[PDB]
């Protein structure tokens, strides 16, 4: 609630939301999901993989 | 190949300022030693078998008997009294 409501004249880079109601902003949650991608079955002759 | 004008020729090329000779020289980049890291588990539940298949199905037989063969009463012909 610090990081990502910049008030009127501050510096939005790093802000999500920017106005001059932004004093009251706040979340109410946030969900976050980790895909992981990689390679499965990996080919295997000797001296290993 | 250039052909040389002879009315208005020119010289090689003069000295004209420089980029700082040391700053065109590179460093040698100086590598340290390297693991590939962990101890490597020695097998992998796969999600595909390894193996062959089968394009087609084949129908598969097994050997049974049949059973304790009697006898019969059979209707039986006349006697050839040159009838017949």
């Amino acid at each position: 609630n610090n990081t990502a409501f910049a008030a009127v004249g501050a510096n939005p880079l790093e802000a999500i939301y920017q106005g001059a109601g932004a004093a009251d902003c706040e979340f109410e949650e946030i969900s976050y999901t980790v895909y992981q991608s990689y390679l499965d079955q990996l080919p295997v002759g000797q001296n290993g993989y | 190949m250039a052909l040389i004008n002879p009315q208005f020729p020119y010289a090689g090329p003069v000295p004209i300022p420089g980029p700082a000779p040391t700053e065109t020289m590179p460093l040698l980049n100086y590598r340290v030693e390297g693991r590939i890291a962990g101890i490597q588990q020695a097998r992998q539940f796969m999600p595909f078998l390894q193996g062959p298949h089968r394009e087609v199905a084949e129908q598969t037989y097994y050997a049974i008997g049949t059973g304790i063969q009697m006898g019969q009463t059979f209707n039986q012909p006349l006697i050839n009294t040159q009838e017949g």
